[PDB]
């Protein structure tokens, strides 16, 4: 039990390794692109206001 | 991937930087970390009654 | 098995680094947009009234 | 282990400062926006029951 166990926790390393590469592509593609979607969203509200 | 394993060696060696950690080297395997007197020795040999 | 939960503590610290990283970016450039966004929204709704 | 789990809870104040100071942005800067915003609903309710 302790071994397989042992094998649980060691294959886990691959779950948090693609996790990080997950979260770094989101901050270095999805959140910028999600700021100009944003700025050109607040420039229609003006528009749609005048 | 994506140089994941790359990221936390660098933080452990600046987070804990500054003091020495240096764990004590000491061989087990050595005859002085062993009994004296293998299976030849008067300890395994037969008690008489 | 005490050595493999060692590495998955040590490989943590790249999750929390990178969620430091995003966290700081949201606070950065998100929110002040987000705030502008609101603003402009607000004088929409005295038009409307209007 | 406790080595590396010291790091951990040492690099986590970084994380609790950035809360503190979007917490702090959020009640300076959007909470007073949005009391404004609803103060601009109420008046135009009122105009619709007009």
């Amino acid at each position: 039990a302790t071994k397989a166990e042992y094998a649980l926790t060691k294959l886990k390393l691959s779950n948090e390794s693609v996790t990080y590469c997950t979260a770094q592509y989101n901050l270095s593609s999805m959140l910028p692109q999600q700021l100009l979607m944003l700025k050109n969203q607040t420039t229609q509200v003006a528009e749609q206001t005048k | 991937s994506c140089g994941a394993e790359l990221e936390a060696n660098a933080l452990l060696t600046a987070l804990v930087a500054g003091e020495d950690f240096t764990l004590p080297d000491i061989d087990m395997s050595g005859s002085e970390y062993d009994i004296p007197g293998g299976i030849n020795s008067p300890i395994y040999a037969e008690i008489e009654k």
